[PDB]
């Protein structure tokens, strides 16, 4: 679904948009001899802001070619150190380094 | 009867790393590179002992 | 169609045999995220002239 600049410009202040964005990091590369198409693809309106702020993972395949694919992240250290229940009841991560 | 290795052969411990897919020749093959020199091998055939 | 060594081998010596030869310039590149397939495809029988 779409967005038109029509009711973004027109609508009452509190209204709630629901914007969408391709990540475009896994559309497939066209084959080296078929021939161009026309038209371009555009966009009008974008985020003043980071969207996916969300984000955990993103591009779990490998690239051919390169080691790693650009634009892949990796969970974060966090997700994982389950650490321990300290005495107070406090979950903890696991220290860095020693005492 | 168990085989002795010959002395060509160089040990290598398997690891998830040593494989992964590559291009070569128009297709993803499941390309083995090579610890001792870090070659890659996109086929099973001419590999190093 | 193809053409078996067992023929290739043991054919009378004036058999016209019909070779095909695919010419692999225009084979699609697969896409790069695409995971590899198992098998090799092999040839084992070449001309000795173009």
């Amino acid at each position: 679904q779409h967005v038109d600049a029509e009711s973004i410009m027109t609508a009452p202040k509190g209204k709630l948009f629901h914007l969408q964005f391709m990540d475009g990091l896994l559309r497939p590369e066209p084959s080296a001899f078929d021939p161009p198409a026309s038209g371009e693809d555009m966009r009008l309106i974008y985020p003043l802001q980071p969207i996916s702020v969300a984000r955990s993972m993103r591009a779990i395949v490998n690239h051919n070619e390169v080691d790693r694919p650009r634009g892949a992240v990796a969970p974060s250290s966090y997700e994982m150190d389950t650490g321990t229940l300290s005495r107070n009841g406090d979950l903890l991560y696991s220290p860095v380094a020693n005492g | 009867f168990v085989p002795d290795v010959p002395e060509g052969y160089v040990a290598v411990q398997y690891a998830h790393r040593l494989f992964s897919s590559s291009l070569a020749n128009k297709r993803n093959r499941v390309t083995y590179t090579h610890p001792p020199t870090g070659m890659a091998y996109p086929s099973p055939t001419g590999r190093p002992h």
